[PDB]
């Protein structure tokens, strides 16, 4: 499948600095043709979405 | 922010048209959180002392 | 650990008398996680840099 290709692809990836309207946050985007994996950061929470 | 969730809406204009999309994030297993920040930062200081 | 708690149970002999104490422990809230161990490793790596 794919689900294994985007998980290591988000794995290997570096982060990266997203400065929003008001604040920032640490990124790390993974997309390829069949979906994507997204991981954000305030350093104080993470999220994540598949 | 709504309920335990970080909706991250990107705007943007592709020919001169609207692009709208939005990544509805959730909160990180404690899995995902350890191998993508604790680990490597532990590998990163033992590497720096060395 | 049952299905998401840790049971950890010290049994000790004080001086010829039992002693059982049994921490109940729950997933730690994301605030203590990046409290304890995220942004303190990155201050490390910061610091061994330097």
């Amino acid at each position: 499948p794919v689900m294994e290709e985007l998980e290591q692809g988000l794995l290997m990836q570096p982060w990266a600095w997203l400065q929003l309207a008001e604040n920032s946050l640490l990124a790390k985007v993974f997309i390829t043709k069949q979906g994507y994996a997204l991981l954000v950061s305030d350093l104080q929470q993470v999220w994540h979405e598949q | 922010c709504v309920a335990d969730a970080l909706i991250l809406r990107v705007r943007s204009e592709l020919s001169g048209l609207p692009f709208y999309w939005n990544f509805h994030c959730m909160l990180a297993s404690p899995s995902l959180v350890s191998q993508h920040l604790i680990r490597p930062l532990m590998g990163m200081s033992l590497a720096l002392q060395c």
